[PDB]
C-alpha cells in the first residue's frame, strides 16, 4: 500500500514507493528514466518549497492586513510601491545573491557531498546528508529527518504549489487577492463561484 | 511610429476603407423584403464586417498607406501578439504532434511485423501516447540532456 | 466487430477521421473567435 | 579549484604558476597551444597591470579621464598635454610613427626568442633587483604576479564597459556616483534601464 | 610638407628597419615557405624553363645578404607610406568628436 492516485490502477514500475510521498502518479511517463527521476524529485523539493514561502508572504499578510493589525499592499501591487532602493538596485542585489547560493546547490546535484564544506573557513562542514534535504546548520532546531516527516513536506509542498497557480488565475480573472475572493465567495457561496465570475 | 506606419484607430484610409466595405453590403441588402432570410443574412455579415474593424482598431494594428493591417515581426513587445507569441503557441503544438509521433515510432519498433502497425493504426497505443505531447518540452530537453533524442551509431 | 474495429483503424479511414475531427474543431474555433490577425489576450 | 566539487581538466594538473583549473571551452587541449597560451596571457596581464594605474591616477590628479586625455588628436591642430605641458613633438604623426617603430622593435626583439621559458620569464636585464635567487620565492612571486594580473585585466575591462555604459565619464568618476547614493547608483539602472 | 624630406626619411628608416630589424624574420619565413611547387617537384624540376630562380642577381656582397630585391621591396614600401603621409597630411580633412 504505497498510495495509490486512481484506486483501480496499478504504479509504474519505476516508482517504487522509495521517494517520500509516491502515489503512483506518473501519467504522463515523466519520469521513466532514472536521471530523468533523479533530477525531477529534486525539482520538485525546491519548487514546492518556494511556493510554500510564497504563497504564505502572499495570503497570511493579506488576512493580517485585513483583519487590521498591519497595512500591507496587494501581492499583485507590493512591488509598485517603492521602498528605500530603487527596484532594479534589489534585483541585481538578488541576482548575484541567488547566483551562488543556486550555484552552491547545482554542484551538489550533480555530485553530491563536493560542496559540504565551507569555502572561507575550512572547519564548519556540512554532515553528509542526501541531496534535497540539506542538514547541519541549515537544520538548527535538529528535528528529526524522519520519513513521515519527509512526506508532510512533499504534502503541504504540493499543495502550496496549487494554492499559487489558484493565486494568479484567481487574481488574473477576478481582480483582487485571494481572501477577497474567499470571503466574498463564501458570503453568498450560490451566487458567487467561477461561473458567476465567467 | 515604426516604418512609417500610423495605429490604425487614428489613421483615415483605414476608416474609408471599413466605410467602404459597409457601404457596398448595405447595396446588396436593398432591393429585397426588410426582413428577410437573405436580407437578415446580409445584416449578420455587415455587422460582422464592423466588429472586425472595430477589433482591429482596438488591438493597435499599424496601417500603411493602403489601411492595410501591416504586421512586425522584427520582436518589437508592442507586436509580440503579431507573430511571437503565436509562434510559440505553434511551437508548442509542432512539437506535440512531432513528438507523439515519434514516440508512436519507437513504441511499435519492437515488433516482428512492425509494418503491420504503420498500415493499420494500433488505436489503444496511440490513445495511451497523444497526451505526452503536453509536456513533449521537458521530455525532449531531458532526452536532448540524456543524450537520447539523437541516434547515435549513426 | 473486432474486424470493424481493425478496419476503421486502417490509414485512410483512422486519417479521414483525424482531420475531419480537426476541421470541425478549426471551424468552430474561427466561428467563435473570427477576423483574427493576431492573439489579443496576453 | 576555480569551482568546488568540479573536475579538473587532465592537462591542467596545478604547478603552473595561477592554475586553478579553469578552462570551460577546452582551449588548452593541446599542449603547444597551451605553451603559447601562457605566453600571450602573462603578456596581456603585464600590460594591464601598467595600464590601470596610468587609467586611474591622472584622472586622480587634475587632468581628464582616459577617453578625454586621448582626443585632442580627433582635431586638426591637436597638441598634446603632459601634466598641464605642451609637449614639444605633440602633433599626431610624430607620436604615431616614433610610438609604432619604438614597439615594433621591441616586440620583434621579444619574440625572437625559443627558450620557452624565458619567453615568459626573461630576467636578466629585466630583473635587476634579483628576486629569481630562491627557486619556490620565485615560484610564489610568479603566482602573486600572475593573480595580481588577472585581477588587473578584470579591473581594465570592467572601466572600459563603464566608459560604454556613461560615455563622457571616469572610472573615479564612477566610484564619486556611486558613493554619493549607493543604493540608487549602481548597475542596476544600466541592466534594467 | 616638405616632400623630399619626407621621402628620404621614410624610405630610410623602412630600409633600416628591413635590414636591421626584420631581416631574421623574413629570411627564416621565405626559407621554411620555400620555392613554390607543383606535384612535388619546383617549377624548374617539372620542365619550365622560365621559372628558374635568377641566382645571379641575388646574390650579394651584404654582410648578412641584403640584395637588389629587397631593397626594392623595403624601399617601395618606405615610398608607399610616404606618400600616404604626405597625401593624408595635406587632404585639409577632419573628422569630429
Ligand atoms: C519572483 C516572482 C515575481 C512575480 C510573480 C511578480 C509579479 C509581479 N510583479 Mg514583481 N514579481 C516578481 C518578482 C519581483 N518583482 C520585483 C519588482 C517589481 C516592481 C517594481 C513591479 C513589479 C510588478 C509586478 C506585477 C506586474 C503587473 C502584472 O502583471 O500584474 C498581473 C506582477 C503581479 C509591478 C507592479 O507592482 O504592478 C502593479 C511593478 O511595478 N515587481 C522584484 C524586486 C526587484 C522582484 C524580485 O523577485
Ligand atoms: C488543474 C490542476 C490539476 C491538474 C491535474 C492534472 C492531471 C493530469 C490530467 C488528468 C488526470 C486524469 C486523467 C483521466 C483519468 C484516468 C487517466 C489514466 O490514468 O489513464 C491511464 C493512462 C496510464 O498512463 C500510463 O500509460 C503508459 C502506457 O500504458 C498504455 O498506454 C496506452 C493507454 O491506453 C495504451 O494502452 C498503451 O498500449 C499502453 O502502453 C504507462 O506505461 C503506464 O501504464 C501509465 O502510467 O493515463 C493516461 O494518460 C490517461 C489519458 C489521459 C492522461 C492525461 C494526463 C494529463 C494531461
Ligand atoms: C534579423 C535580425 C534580428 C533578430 C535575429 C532579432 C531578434 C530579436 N529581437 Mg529585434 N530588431 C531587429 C532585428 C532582429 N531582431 C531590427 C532590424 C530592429 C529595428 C527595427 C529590431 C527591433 C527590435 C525591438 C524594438 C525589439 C526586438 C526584440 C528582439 C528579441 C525578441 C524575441 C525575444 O525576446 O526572445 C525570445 C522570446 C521568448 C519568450 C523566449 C521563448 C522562446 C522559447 C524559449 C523557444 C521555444 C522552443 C520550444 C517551444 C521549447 C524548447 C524545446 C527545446 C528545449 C528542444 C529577439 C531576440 C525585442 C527585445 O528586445 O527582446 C526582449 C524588442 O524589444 N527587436
Ligand atoms: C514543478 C512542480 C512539480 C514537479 C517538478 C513535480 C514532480 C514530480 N511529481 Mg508532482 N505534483 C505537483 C507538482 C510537481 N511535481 C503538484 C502541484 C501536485 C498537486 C496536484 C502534485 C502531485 C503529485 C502526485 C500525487 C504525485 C506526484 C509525483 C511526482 C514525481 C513523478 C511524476 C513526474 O516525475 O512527473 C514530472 C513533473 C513535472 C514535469 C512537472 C511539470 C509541470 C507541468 C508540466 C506544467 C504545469 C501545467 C499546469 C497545469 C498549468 C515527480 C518527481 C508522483 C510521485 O511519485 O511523487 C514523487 C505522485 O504520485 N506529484
Ligand atoms: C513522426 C512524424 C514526423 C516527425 C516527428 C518528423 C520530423 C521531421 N521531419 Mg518529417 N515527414 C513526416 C513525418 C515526420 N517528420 C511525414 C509523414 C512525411 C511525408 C510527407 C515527412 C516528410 C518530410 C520531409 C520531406 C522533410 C521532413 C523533414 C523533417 C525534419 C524537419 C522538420 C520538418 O521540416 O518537417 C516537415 C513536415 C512535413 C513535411 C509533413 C509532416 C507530416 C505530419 C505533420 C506528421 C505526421 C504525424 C503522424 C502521421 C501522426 C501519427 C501519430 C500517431 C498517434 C498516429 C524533422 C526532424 C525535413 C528535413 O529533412 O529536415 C532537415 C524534410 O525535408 N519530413
Ligand atoms: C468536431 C468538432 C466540433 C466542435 C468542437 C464543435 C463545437 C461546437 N458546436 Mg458544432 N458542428 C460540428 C463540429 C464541431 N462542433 C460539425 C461537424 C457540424 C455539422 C455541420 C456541427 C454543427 C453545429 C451546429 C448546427 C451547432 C454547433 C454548435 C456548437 C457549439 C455548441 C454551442 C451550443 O449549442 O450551446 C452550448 C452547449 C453546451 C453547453 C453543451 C460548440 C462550441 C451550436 C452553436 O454554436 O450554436 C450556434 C450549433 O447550433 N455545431
Ligand atoms: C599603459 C600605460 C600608460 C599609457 C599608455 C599612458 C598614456 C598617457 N598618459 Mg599616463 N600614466 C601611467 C601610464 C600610462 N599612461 C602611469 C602608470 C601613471 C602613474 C605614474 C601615469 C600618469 C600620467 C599623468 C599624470 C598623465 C598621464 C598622461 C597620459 C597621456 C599623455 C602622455 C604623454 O604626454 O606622453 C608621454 C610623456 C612623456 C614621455 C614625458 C597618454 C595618453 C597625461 C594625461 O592625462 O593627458 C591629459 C598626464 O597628465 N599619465
Ligand atoms: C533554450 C535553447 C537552448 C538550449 C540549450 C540546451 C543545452 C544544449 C547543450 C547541451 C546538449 C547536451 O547535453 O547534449 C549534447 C549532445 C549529446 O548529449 C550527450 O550525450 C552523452 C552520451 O549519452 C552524455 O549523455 C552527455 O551527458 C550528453 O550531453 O550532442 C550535442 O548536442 C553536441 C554538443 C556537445 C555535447
Ligand atoms: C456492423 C457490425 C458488424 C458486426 C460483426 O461483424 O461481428 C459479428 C460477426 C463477426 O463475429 C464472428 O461471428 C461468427 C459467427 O457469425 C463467430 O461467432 C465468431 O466467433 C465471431 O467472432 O459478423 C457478423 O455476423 C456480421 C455480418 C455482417 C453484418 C453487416
Ligand atoms: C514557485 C511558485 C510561486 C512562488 C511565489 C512567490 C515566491 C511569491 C512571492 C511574493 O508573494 C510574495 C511572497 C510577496 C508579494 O507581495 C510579492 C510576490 C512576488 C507575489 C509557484 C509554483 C507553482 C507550481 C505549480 C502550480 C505546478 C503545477 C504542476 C502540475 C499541476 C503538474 C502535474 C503533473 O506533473 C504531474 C504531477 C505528473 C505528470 O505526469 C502529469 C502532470 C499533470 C503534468
Amino acid at each position: 500500500k504505497k498510495g495509490e492516485w486512481l484506486p483501480g490502477l496499478a504504479s509504474p514500475g519505476y516508482l517504487t514507493g522509495s521517494l517520500p510521498g509516491d502515489n503512483g502518479f506518473d501519467p504522463l511517463g515523466l519520469a521513466e528514466d532514472p536521471e530523468n527521476l533523479k533530477w525531477f524529485v529534486q525539482a520538485e523539493l525546491v519548487n514546492g518549497r518556494w511556493a510554500m514561502l510564497g504563497v504564505a508572504g502572499m495570503l497570511l499578510p493579506e488576512v493580517f492586513t485585513s483583519i487590521g493589525i498591519i497595512n500591507v499592499p496587494k501581492w499583485y501591487d507590493a512591488g509598485k510601491e517603492e521602498y528605500f532602493a530603487s527596484s532594479s538596485t534589489l534585483f541585481v542585489i538578488e541576482f548575484i545573491l541567488f547566483h551562488y547560493v543556486e550555484i552552491r546547490r547545482w554542484q551538489d546535484i550533480k555530485n553530491p557531498g563536493s560542496v559540504n564544506q565551507d569555502p572561507i573557513f575550512k572547519q564548519y562542514s556540512l554532515p553528509a546528508g542526501e541531496v534535497g534535504y540539506p542538514g547541519g546548520i541549515f537544520n538548527p532546531l535538529n528535528f528529526a529527518p524522519t520519513l513521515e516527516a519527509k512526506e508532510k513536506e512533499i504534502a503541504n509542498g504540493r499543495l502550496a504549489m496549487l494554492a499559487f497557480l489558484g493565486f494568479i488565475i484567481q487574481h488574473n480573472v477576478t481582480g483582487k487577492g485571494p481572501f477577497d475572493n474567499l470571503l466574498q465567495h463564501i458570503s453568498d457561496p450560490w451566487h458567487n463561484t467561477i461561473v458567476q465570475t465567467l | 511610429d515604426i516604418a512609417g506606419l500610423t495605429p490604425c484607430k487614428d489613421s483615415k484610409q483605414f476608416a474609408k476603407r471599413e466605410k467602404q466595405s459597409i457601404k457596398k453590403l448595405e447595396s446588396s441588402l436593398k432591393l429585397y423584403a426588410p426582413d428577410s432570410a437573405p436580407a437578415l443574412a446580409i445584416n449578420a455579415t455587415i455587422e460582422k464586417t464592423k466588429r472586425r474593424f472595430d477589433n482591429y482598431g482596438k488591438q493597435g494594428l499599424l496601417c500603411g498607406a493602403d489601411g492595410l493591417p501591416h504586421l512586425i515581426v522584427s520582436g518589437d513587445q508592442r507586436h509580440w501578439g503579431e507573430f511571437i507569441t503565436p509562434g510559440i503557441l505553434f511551437l508548442y503544438i509542432a512539437g506535440w504532434i512531432g513528438w507523439v509521433g515519434r514516440s508512436y515510432l519507437i513504441a511499435i519498433r519492437d515488433d516482428k511485423k512492425p509494418t503491420q502497425k504503420e498500415i493499420i493504426i494500433d488505436v489503444p497505443l496511440a490513445t495511451g501516447l497523444v497526451f505526452r505531447g503536453f509536456s513533449w518540452p521537458i521530455a525532449a530537453y531531458r532526452e536532448l540532456l540524456n543524450g537520447e533524442l539523437v541516434a547515435k551509431d549513426v | 466487430m473486432r474486424d470493424l474495429k481493425t478496419y476503421l483503424s486502417v490509414a485512410p479511414v483512422a486519417s479521414t477521421l483525424w482531420f475531419a475531427a480537426l476541421a470541425g474543431l478549426l471551424i468552430e474555433i474561427n466561428r467563435f473567435f473570427p477576423d483574427a490577425l493576431t492573439f489579443p489576450f496576453f | 579549484d576555480w569551482m568546488p566539487g568540479q573536475p579538473r581538466p587532465s592537462y591542467l594538473d596545478g604547478s603552473a604558476p595561477g592554475d586553478f583549473g579553469f578552462d570551460p571551452l577546452r582551449l588548452g587541449e593541446v599542449p603547444e597551444n597551451l605553451e603559447r597560451f601562457k605566453e600571450s596571457e602573462l603578456i596581456h596581464c603585464r600590460w594591464a597591470m601598467l595600464a590601470v594605474p596610468g587609467i586611474l591616477v591622472p584622472e586622480a590628479l587634475g587632468l581628464g579621464n582616459w577617453v578625454k586625455a586621448q582626443e585632442w588628436a580627433a582635431l586638426p591642430g591637436g597638441q598634446a598635454t603632459y601634466l598641464g605641458n605642451p609637449v614639444p613633438w605633440g602633433t599626431l604623426p610624430t607620436i604615431l610613427v616614433i610610438e609604432f617603430l619604438s614597439i615594433a622593435f621591441v616586440e620583434h626583439q621579444r619574440s625572437m626568442e625559443k627558450d620557452p621559458e624565458k619567453k615568459k620569464y626573461p630576467g636578466g636585464a629585466f630583473d635587476p633587483l634579483g628576486y629569481s635567487k630562491d627557486p619556490k620565492k620565485f615560484h610564489e612571486y610568479k603566482i602573486k604576479e600572475v593573480k595580481n594580473g588577472r585581477l588587473a585585466l578584470l579591473a581594465f575591462v570592467g572601466i572600459c564597459v563603464q566608459q560604454s555604459a556613461y560615455p563622457g565619464t571616469g572610472p573615479l568618476e564612477n566610484l564619486a556616483t556611486h558613493l554619493a547614493d549607493p543604493w540608487h547608483n549602481t548597475i542596476g539602472n544600466v541592466l534594467i534601464p | 610638407l616638405n616632400p623630399s624630406l619626407v621621402i628620404s626619411l621614410s624610405t630610410g628608416l623602412s630600409l633600416f628597419l628591413g635590414r636591421f630589424v626584420f631581416f631574421n624574420f623574413q629570411r627564416e619565413n621565405v626559407a621554411k615557405q620555400g620555392l613554390p611547387e607543383q606535384n612535388g617537384v619546383t617549377h624548374f624540376e617539372a620542365g619550365d624553363t622560365r621559372a628558374k630562380e635568377y641566382v645571379s642577381l641575388l646574390k650579394s656582397n651584404d654582410p648578412v645578404g641584403f640584395n637588389i630585391v629587397d631593397v626594392l621591396a623595403w624601399g617601395s614600401i618606405g615610398h608607399i607610406v610616404a606618400y600616404y603621409i604626405l597625401a593624408t597630411s595635406s587632404n585639409g580633412y577632419d573628422p569630429k568628436f
